[PDB]
Parts: C-alpha cells; structure tokens; sequence
C-alpha cells in the first residue's frame, strides 16, 4: 500500500499551461510557431481552430525559439489570426487499467462503445523504453494452435514473434480468427487479446467483432480500431498504444497477452506518406531510410522477462503489394521477426483451405520448442523428411510437366503421389476442425509409409525401427 | 565552461557558446548528462550526435565538455562480462536499478572497482629502463586464462622508480611509477585508449595457419587462415546464425569477442544461457566456454548511434587481447546495420548523398576498419605474438549481391562465403552457394598442408571439377533427359548427388555431426574420390553401370554412412576404420565389378 | 445438414445475446463508478465558490495566483483581466510583487502592471485571473475553475488509490 | 427448430433478471464507499488547488 501510494503522491501537482497565439506559418501537414518560451522536444499540443474544434499534434523540431508542430488530423481550415495553440508540457501518454478489457477504442484510444472514460490507474508514455537483454529469457514451451500445417512443421512458442505474410484477396482474416479461437496450450485461459487494426475496410472490422462475439471472448479482449476514413497521420499511433497496453498487462499483472496486429503494410504506407511530406532522404522504392529502426522498435516488444510470470506474442499481418518477397516491407520484417508463416495463391486457387504452403515458411524457436517432455523425439525428423519429400515432389512435377512421363523414375512417381496426397489431405482441414499434435503426427506417419523404408535418409534408424513398423 | 542547447532534431543536437570545443571530442549533454560526439564546428555552434534517446529536451539546457575523445577502459576484468555499445556493464545496471529497462543517463564504472586481484610482479627492478608495450607483471584472472598480462600503455616511456610487491590489489592502486624528465607518472592495473586510433604494433606478418572452424565444407573447399578476413552475405533466411555460433564455439581461438550491431536481441539471451554449460579441453579440461568470451550486445531496438561505436569497441578490445599474444578472433553480426545508421545520420545532417543515398566515405571507413585485422608481432620486450581474424556478416536488402555495401566489402575482404536461399529452404542447412563462393588463402596454406596432408590440395580440386561438371550436365539433362547420357555422365551425376547429400550436409545437434576435425574430413573426401575413381575405372574397363551399381550396393551405403563415425574416438581408431573401409571397398570393386 | 446449420446459428444468436447482456452489465457498473466520481468532483466547485466570497482569505490567494502567473510568464510588462475590485492594493502591493519578483526572478523587478477594461463571465467563473503579456498574445488561463478542471486529470490515480484500496492484481506498482 | 427457438426465447427475461440480481450488491457498495470517504477527498482537492507554488523554469 504505502509503497504503491508513494509512487502516486505526486499527482496533486496542478501546473498551469500557457497557450500562444503566434501561429506564423503553415504548409502541408506542418505548422510553425514563433516566440515560444523554452520549447520541449516531442511534446503534445492542442490546437483550436476558429470554429472551436480542437486537433492534437506534437513538435518534431526545435530551432531557436520556434517549434515545427506536426498536426494529426490534417491542417485544412487552420487560421493565422484566430487559432490558439496550447502546450501540455509533457510527452504523449495514455491512461491504463485492467478495466480496459471488453472495451472498444478509436485510433486515438478514446472510448467509442458509449461507455465512460477509463477510470485510469496511471498514465504511461506510448513510446516506452527498450529492455536490456540481460533481463530477457527466450521461451521453451509450445503453443498448440490446432492447425496441422503450423503445429507440425512450424511450431509456435509462447514469446515468439511470427508474422503471417499474405496477399490481398486471401483469407488471412479467417486464419487469424481460427488461431485466436484455438490458442490453447499443449498442456487458466488467460489469453487476453489486444487486437489492433489500422487502415481496414468496415466489413473486416465487423467480421472481427462478430467472431469475437461468437466465441465468448470479447469480455477478454480490447479493440483498437482505425478504419480507412480516419486521418492517415494518426495511423502510426495505434500500434504503439496497443503494445503499451499489452506490455502493461503482461508485466504488471502477470497475464499472458496475445497481440495480433494487422496490415503493417498500411503502417509502412503511412510512414512513406508522412515521410515524403518532409524531404528526408529516401530509401528503396521511396521508403524512408529509418523504417528498419522504426519497425524494430514496433516489433521488439516481445518475449518473457526475469521476474514476471507474464508473456507476450505478436502475430502481425502483412500485405505484400504485388506478391513479391523481395519487396522492402517483407524483407525487413523477415530480417527482424523470428520466422514466419506464408500463404500462396495457387493453393487458394485450388480450393485448399487453409491455403498455407510450407516450403518458404520458417520458425527458429522450433529447436527449443520440440523435444521429449512435450512431444515424441520423432517430431523434428518427421518434419525434415516431409520438407525433403515435398521439395522433391515439387521439382519432379515441374520436370514431368516439362518433358513427360517417360523419364520419371519410380521414385519420381512415388514423390508425385506423396505430394498429391499431402497437399490434398494433410493440409486441408475445416473451419472448426481442431488437430492436437498427437493425432496430427499420427496421421502424418501414414503418408510416409508409402515410401519404402530404406530410402528415408534424414530420419535416424531408431525412429524407423520403433515407429515405421506400426 | 558550459554551453546551452540551440536546436534539436531527433539524434542530432546543435549547441552554442562552444568555443574551445575540438572535433570528435566527447561531450555530455542534458540535465541527465547524455553522452555525445561533436562532429562539425561552425563559429560558436557545434553539431553533436547523441548516443541515447532525446525526448523532452528543452532549449537552454546546459552543455558540458570533457576535452578527451571517446575511449574504452582496458585491464583485468574485461572478460566474461557483457557490455553495451558504449562500454557500460549490463548486469550491474539491472542489479543497481532493479528494473527491466535501461535508465537514460545512468553511469557506472567500466570495470568493477571492488574486487581484488592476486597480482605478481614482472621481471623489472627499480632503476631499469622501460618503453611503451613492455609487461611488468602477470595477474590471475581465470582457470582458463591463468596469466592476464598487464602492460605499459603506448606513448609512455621512462625508467621505473618504484614498483609494488606481490600481493592482492584492487585496480585503483598505483603499482608502478615511471621516472621521465619528471615524476608525473603513475600506473594502476588498467588504462584507457581512444577507439578511433588503432593500437600500435611492431610490424605485421603473413598468416599461414588455418583457422579451424569444425565445418566440413568450409574447411575443405574455402579454408580460412588464422589472421584473415571473410564475408557472409545472406537473405534473412539462410540461417547464417548456425555457422557463426559453431565457429564461436568449437574454433581453436584463445578468445572471442561476439559483438551485436542491430540484432534480433533474443539471440543474446540464447547465447547467454546456452554457453555456460559447454566445456572445452584446450587447456586442462572441462572449463566452460563462458570463461572464454566477451559480449558487446546492442539490439536493433536501442539507439541508432551506439551501433556505430559498438564495432569500434569490439575491434579495440580484440586488438588489446591480441597484444597479449593470444590469437583472438572477433566476429561481427551485421555490418549492413552500421551502414544504415551512417546513412541515417548523414541524411539527417543534411548533406549531399552518394550511391543509393549512402554517404561517400563509407567505402573508406569500411576499408580502414577491416585493415586493423591481421597477424603481427607485439610491441614490447618479451616478443610475444598474436593475431586477429574478424568475420563479418553482411545482410543485403533485396537478397541479391549488388547493393553498395556488399560491393565495397568484397573489394576489401579476401574470403567469400555466399549463402543461397533455396538450399536453406531444402533444409540443406550449411547452405553455401559453391558456385560463386571463393577463397584466396589456398596457395599459401600449402606450406602447412604438405607438412600435414600432402594429398589434400589435389583432391579438393578433384571434387571441385566433379561438382562443376555435374552442374554443367544438369541443365542439358533437364532440357533433354537421360536419353542421350553416357554411363560416365550418369556416374558423375550420381556421385555429385552423393557428395551433396553426405559431404555437404551437417547438423549441429547430433553428437557426431557437430564438429568434424581435419583428419575426419580428409579421410572422408579421400574415400569419396577413391570410390568415384574405382567406378570410372571399372566402367572404362567395360560394364553396364546400370547393372554395376546394383551389385556395388552396400559399399555406397557404407561410404554414405561413414560420416556417422564418432569424432574424437581415438583419432587413430577412426583412421584404421577408414583404412579398412577403403580396403574392403577396393576389394568389392575388384570383384563386384568383375 | 441445413437443420444442423440452423441450430448452429440459433446457438450463435443466443450466445451473442448473453455476451451482450454481460457487456451491458459491466458498462452499467463502470458508468455508475464514473457518475459517483463526477458527483464527488461537483462538491469542490461549490466549496470554491463559497470560499471566493471572503475578502480576508481571498486577498493573499489572489495575490499568490497572479504572482505565479507572472513568474511563469517572465515578461517585463503584463496585463491582467478580472473584476477590478483590488486595483488599489494590487498595484500598491505591486511594489511587493516587484520585490518578490526580484527575490525569485532576480534578473530585475517587474516594470508595471495594466488592468484591462474587459471582464469575465463571473457567472462562469468564481475568481482567479488571466494574465497576458503587453502584446496580448501569450496567455495563462489560471482561474479557479480552470485550475480545478486541470487538476481533475492528474489526480485520477491518486483519487482511485484513496477511494478504493490498491488493485490486488497489480504486482509491481 | 421452432421449439428450440422458443426454448431460449422465453429465457431472455430469465437471464435479464439473473444478471440484474447478480449485480446489485456491488452497485450499493459503491454508493456506500463513496459516502464513507467523500469529505476528505474534497478537502484534499481544495487544499491542493488553493495552495500556490512559486517556481521558475530552471534553465532560465
């Protein structure tokens, strides 16, 4: 009590704030003040247009006695004779509390569910601070998503940051909904969700809301919605609010958060948008040079820590512009994150759901995840053999389509049959068809038995002797 | 005396009333004394790059000076610990703050100032003459490093007037006094040095001793000499972490300085809690590796500027250890991040760019940095010898090999280990593109090879030509098929696949497939070449290879499984096993072919 | 199969309804809490208005408020606007204002003070002052109601910790 | 199907009253605690707002 109280006794510290009236410049999304007294870098101001409306913004540069304020909600209609700028005197901060669960917030974090203002427990700077590596522990426990394609060859550990690449016009939303609906552990249900969507159409938002309604999980989650109609500059704020709330919950309440961002492509687009507004050096494809650092800042809030039992997990959703991995967005995202799950077109064109391929997918934490106390030793070797045979089947199919069926050795036809059966039965599963690791692996064993035992190379003899016979 | 802030823009700060400031002089700014580095000077004002977060700074904040450049404190205790980019211990910060974040403006000594060391005097006595770089006593540091030599800092010379006796001291004690023209000299167990100035050295030399890495392909086709440089491009999926970790673990270096410039960060915790139980037998036995390393960690999340000084600190520490005569081997993690930081700083400063937005001096900076590596003879009386061998790992943006940073590096380095993406996707984990990757220390190493393994050089070229011919026949067979293929071509393709599946695959998790000594790989590739040669001889003598291969049978399986032999069994028992396998294979080809 | 789909969607509808009921109950509870807190704030306004009707106590309070406004403003000249009851004592104790200014703003004593012919909506305010520089472009709204409203955004954590006990779930403050 | 719909059709009021009664004690407890600790908070707020604090920007 007293320990907590001493941390809050400084609240009763009323401090008047001065509001200037010397707006002396404007262009694009930037506003320029003059004769400001002792500026303060990266603070918050509240404008007041002549009609009484008030917009927010933060200073980005401080010359000698003049601050280049940046406005969020556009700049049209700003007067030079009547506007009145006001200074909060402190950086951007938001209230937080465990009561935010079950509430819906707009892009700026104010409630939009007809409820009252959050009865805050304290305020926190949105940007946060880094975590010293010495106080970090990588995870060693496996989550069971029920999706065989994931829970078999690309496992997920509590603490990982696995993005889900995707292309416009694919059911990534349904995959995310299924994952959140089947987020159980291998083995309570403390998996709070802080879904935070930016720049999305109305139907996606309503679909997500209904999906959360049906599973009786809305009372265990919070929503940060920012549709397309909202201002672009404000877009870059929402993920930071979401991550701040997630880390607060996971490191000051010992919860097990599960955050699922979406459409990081729109966030990068907003970065480009209000980056070319200024004249900073462009990177590749006109993107800012420091997008790598910014994305690192966004992503590098993950994993478990020394003292707190809480955890955290990120599943951001990407939207490749023209189905190219070499695009800068996926490039940097892969450079940062720890493996990712991929989605193809043809598989979707082939009516296969979930249309997940595995050849380009990767997950680093598999090594620590799999083992004995959680799964059978075979786990890793089974996956490796599946990779090898799948690749061989793919190349054999290509070559056969090229030349014909005459040069396809018996092994080639076996590989073609294996590839067909795999892509037709192993991956396909229903919208509500769960698959625990045990039964999924047992089914997977069925597909390999088509091969004669001896050819299997990447699998140790013990596994073949003790499992292939059955 | 003091200066006031005049303008701020993210990481760049411009002060005023700064007259006595020099260029590159270290400065402390803000009410929390954030560290900076003056860059450009214009009258009263002088641009500063800040090495920490700049949020909430206000115009009018006082600015201080130090009058000395950036420097790192050497001496005992450096090793077995973890430091940030600007030489701040990390465990001490967490313990003192009892937090999980890094409190901005926190200050701690570089080296622990409380513990005491069992010092022993050297061989010099009062009245003797000494010059910079001469040892004057050893210090016990660890069971793995019994002798931690202490040195007289360069550019300091004279005749010793008083020395301390054997005993236990803290590194604050003044254990030596040097009498130059005046008696203004005192020396404790430690000193400092400006990072941007490479440490002096008596003279360089030519490296002619291989840097064993434990990897089959690396040691066989692209050897790395103990004293050279390398480069490891990638495409964020090639899994280059595996080879970095393997060489940091099982290499034969006396010390290693892992440095992380813009890393995922979690790997730092991985190495932190993974190393403490992995023993080495270089000296005595059972000594855990963590008593053989120093980590300079700087995650990509932490401020941009520190990514600059991190690598300088790492290389300076490596040079210091080399000066003791121990063949240290530093290894970087991502050079591209350094170039990105430099580009960002240049662009924010508002200066004309160069190729792909980068500045113009990046090539010169990279060349100067790489030049510090190389074997040499220490500077001092004992005449000890050391060596450094840096191993960078570039990371292009699009995954190709045409970005400016990679092109600049390839003009400097002399060993190239390219990493393909598709091979990694196929789980052929040591995925190295054997088509473009090349080495340059091949010829010089013959002096070692003839003494140790005369036949190795001809055999490596044998395999190289075999692989080249297989790659030349693959496209023709793909575009036509096996219809127009002779028996010899099919033999070549089969042996090429056998090599790609056996001699090129590895996994650092199986006990036997974690470290391959030189002799094991030598014998294995010897056996491979002998098998192919016998097959070619038989088919030339006349036999249907389609018929011959089925009869040959089990010998192919035996050579494929040869790698399963437990390494370090006897070092000669395995030699006898290889001899017996070769003999039985030759007999089989003598009879089975018949 | 269609009947199975129909019973599935019926179950979906009833589950949605019960979830909505739970959400509405939680919102009602939170709204009640907020209404009680606002009611608590309400009393302070009338208490301050009552306090603002006693000259003996009011005078030092007003003097201190104007002094704080000037100290933060740091200008040689100033303009203050309110009901002009105390121009005499103010501009005469403005000697004391200059004295305390040089005591704290030791750079120099204040040059002058000017009282505007404008006033405030005293039905909307209960005293206080508004201070602006000579050029009348930099203002510090520092009335009693404004101060109370401003404080009503920073005491929320302290107010919570006082009214209720510490959040039993919180483990690290 | 119609019988199934009617089964939970009439239960809407049942659940309404169930939840309503479920949250009544907390509702009155909030009022009671608000009454208990009201005056002191008002006194603290008045003391804080009325109390000035001489200051000047430190960098000046």
């Amino acid at each position: 009590f007293a320990i907590n109280k001493k941390a809050v006794e400084q609240g009763f510290n009323v401090k008047p704030r001065l509001n200037y009236n010397t707006v002396s410049g404007v262009n694009g999304p930037l506003v320029i003040l003059e004769k400001v007294k002792f500026p303060r870098y990266n603070e918050i101001v509240n404008l007041t247009l002549p009609d009484g409306t008030v917009r927010q913004g933060q200073v980005l540069e401080i010359r000698g006695d003049r601050a280049i304020v940046q406005v969020f909600e556009g700049t049209s209609g700003i007067d030079v004779k009547k506007t009145t700028v006001e200074f909060t005197g402190e950086s951007l901060r938001i209230p937080v509390s465990e009561d935010m669960l079950g509430r819906i917030f707009d892009g700026s974090g104010r409630p939009i569910d007809n409820g009252p203002k959050v009865f805050a427990e304290d305020y926190l700077d949105i940007n946060g601070s880094p975590i010293n590596p010495y106080a970090r522990i990588y995870p060693e426990e496996m989550i069971s998503t029920g999706v065989s394609a994931i829970d078999t060859m690309n496992s997920i550990a509590r603490g990982q940051k696995i993005p889900i690449f995707s292309a416009s016009g694919l059911p990534h939303n349904e995959i995310a909904a299924q994952i959140c609906r089947q987020a159980g552990l291998v083995r309570e249900e403390n998996f709070s969700i802080v879904f935070a969507a930016m720049g999305v159409n109305l139907e996606t938002a309503r679909f997500f809301k209904q999906d959360f309604e049906e599973n009786g999980s809305l009372e265990r989650t919070s929503l940060f919605l920012n549709l397309a109609n909202d201002p672009t500059i404000e877009r870059i704020i929402t993920p930071r609010l979401a991550l701040t709330t997630a880390e607060y919950l996971a490191y000051q309440t010992e919860r097990h958060v599960l955050t699922i961002l979406t459409d990081m492509s729109s966030y990068a687009d907003a970065l480009r948008e209000v980056s070319a507004a200024r004249e900073e050096v462009p990177g590749r494809r006109g993107y800012p040079g420091y997008m790598y650092t910014d994305l690192s800042t966004i992503y590098e809030r993950a994993g478990r820590v020394e003292g707190r039992n809480g955890s955290i997990t990120q599943i951001p959703i990407l939207t490749m512009p023209n189905d190219d991995i070499t695009h800068p967005i996926p490039d940097l995202t892969g450079y940062i994150t720890e493996g990712q799950i991929f989605v193809d077109r043809q598989l979707h064109n082939k009516g296969i759901y979930p249309p997940i391929n595995v050849l380009p997918s990767l997950s680093r934490l598999m090594k620590s995840a799999i083992g004995e106390g959680m799964t059978r030793k075979d786990h890793g070797d089974v996956s490796n053999q599946l990779y090898a045979k799948y690749a061989i089947g793919k190349d054999a199919a290509a070559m056969k389509a090229v030349v014909g069926e005459e040069a396809l050795s018996i092994e080639d036809k076996l590989s073609l049959e294996f590839l067909e059966k795999f892509e037709k039965t192993f991956i396909t599963q229903g919208a509500y068809e769960d698959r625990t690791v045990f039964e999924s692996l047992d089914q997977a064993w069925s597909l390999l038995r088509i091969y004669p035992k001896e050819m299997l190379n990447r699998i140790s003899p013990k596994i073949l002797d003790e499992f292939y016979d059955r | 005396e003091y200066g006031a802030i005049y303008s701020v823009s993210g990481p760049v700060v411009i002060a005023e009333n700064m007259i006595g400031c020099a260029m590159y002089e270290l400065v402390k700014v803000g009410h929390d004394n954030l560290v900076g580095e003056v860059i450009r000077i214009d009258g009263d004002k002088a641009t500063i790059q800040v090495y920490e977060e700049t949020a909430g700074l206000t115009v009018g904040d006082p600015v201080l000076r130090t009058g000395k450049p950036l420097s790192v404190e050497l001496g005992p205790g450096l090793m077995e610990t973890i430091y940030d980019g600007i030489q701040r211990p990390l465990k001490a910060i967490k313990e003192e703050s009892q937090s999980i974040y890094i409190p901005r403006g926190i200050d701690t000594p570089a080296l622990d100032r409380t513990i005491k060391w069992q010092f022993t005097p050297g061989k010099f006595q009062v009245g003797d003459h000494i010059s910079g770089g001469d040892i004057y006593g050893s210090v016990f540091e660890n069971s793995l490093i019994s002798s931690h030599k202490i040195l007289l800092p360069p550019r300091s010379r004279g005749t010793i007037t008083w020395i301390a006796p054997a005993g236990e001291y803290t590194l604050d004690e003044k254990i030596l006094e040097v009498e130059f023209d005046g008696k203004k000299s005192d020396f404790t167990l430690y000193h400092t040095w400006p990072v941007r100035v490479p440490r002096p050295v008596t003279e360089k030399l030519s490296a002619d001793y291989p840097l064993l890495t434990g990897q089959r392909v690396l040691d066989a086709l692209f050897p790395c000499v103990q004293g050279g440089t390398t480069c490891i491009p990638g495409a964020f999926g090639c899994g280059k972490t595996v080879i970095s970790q393997s060489l940091s673990k099982y290499s034969n270096s006396d010390a290693i300085i892992y440095v992380g410039c813009g890393e995922r960060g979690n790997e730092m915790a991985e190495v932190l809690m993974e190393f403490p139980e992995l023993y080495t037998e270089m000296s005595g036995t059972k000594e855990p590796i963590m008593k053989r390393t120093t980590l300079v960690a700087n995650t990509s999340n932490m401020p941009v500027a520190a990514r600059e000084a991190s690598i300088y600190t790492g290389i300076t520490l490596a040079e210091y250890f080399r000066d003791q005569g121990k063949n240290v081997s530093m290894i970087a993690d991502s050079s591209s991040r350094w170039a990105e930081a430099l580009r960002e700083i240049s662009g924010r400063l508002g200066e004309m760019p160069a190729d792909q937005g980068f500045p113009a001096y990046l090539g010169a900076k990279l060349a100067s940095f790489y030049e510090r590596a190389g074997k040499a003879v220490a500077l001092g009386s004992p005449d000890r010898t050391g060596s450094v061998s840096i191993v960078a790992a570039v990371s292009p943006a699009g995954g190709d090999f045409s970005d400016p940073v990679t092109t600049a590096t390839l003009g400097i380095t002399q060993v190239f280990w390219g990493l393909d993406k598709k091979l990694a996707q196929r789980k052929h984990f040591p995925s190295i593109n054997t088509s473009v990757s090349y080495s340059k220390y091949t010829n010089v190493l013959n002096k070692f090879y003839d003494s140790n393994y005369p036949e190795f050089p001809v055999l490596r070229d044998r395999m190289k030509e075999i692989l080249s011919n297989a790659e030349e026949l693959e496209q023709v067979v793909q575009l036509v098929g096996k219809s127009a293929l002779s028996d010899s071509d099919k033999i070549t393709l089969d042996v090429a696949t056998l090599i790609k599946e056996d001699f090129l695959q590895q996994n650092g998790y199986s006990t036997y497939d974690a470290f391959c000594p030189i002799w094991k790989t030598f014998d294995m590739m010897r056996a491979f070449i002998s098998y192919h040669d016998e097959a070619q001889k038989a088919v030339a003598n006349g036999a249907n290879w389609s018929k011959l291969a089925d009869s040959t049978g089990d010998v192919k399986h035996a050579v494929s499984s040869s790698k399963f032999f437990e390494p370090s069994r006897g070092e000669k028992e395995v030699h006898g096993e290889f001899e017996k396998l070769l003999s039985t294979m030759q007999e089989r080809f003598a009879e089975s072919t018949d | 199969g269609n009947f199975k789909s129909k019973l599935k969607k019926a179950m979906l509808s009833q589950q949605i309804t019960k979830s909505t009921i739970a959400n509405k109950m939680r919102l009602k509870v939170l709204s009640a809490r907020e209404q009680s807190l606002d009611g608590i704030f309400e009393e302070t306004k009338e208490k301050l208005s009552g306090i603002a009707n006693n000259r003996d106590e009011y005078k030092p309070i007003l003097q201190s408020l104007i002094v704080e406004a000037l100290l933060k403003l740091l200008e040689p000249k100033a303009i203050v606007k309110a009901l002009e009851r105390d121009v005499d004592l103010i501009e005469s104790m403005k000697d004391d204002i200059m004295r305390e200014y040089g005591e704290k703003a030791q750079r120099a004593p204040l040059e002058e003070i000017v009282i505007s012919n404008d006033y405030l909506n005293k039905d909307l305010v209960s005293g206080g002052v508004v201070v602006s520089n000579a050029s009348d472009k930099i203002e510090i709204n520092n009335t009693l109601e404004e101060r109370l409203k401003l404080l009503s955004e920073e005491a929320l954590p302290a107010i919570r910790l006082e009214l209720y006990g510490p959040s039993k779930t919180r483990k690290f403050f | 199907l119609k019988e199934f719909e009617q089964k939970n059709a009439g239960g809407v009021g049942e659940l309404e009253k169930k939840a309503e009664a479920g949250v009544q004690g907390e509702l009155a407890e909030i009022k009671k605690i608000a009454e208990k600790k009201k005056d002191d908070v008002v006194k603290i707020l008045i003391e804080t707002v009325i109390k000035p604090s001489a200051e000047v920007h430190i960098n000046a």
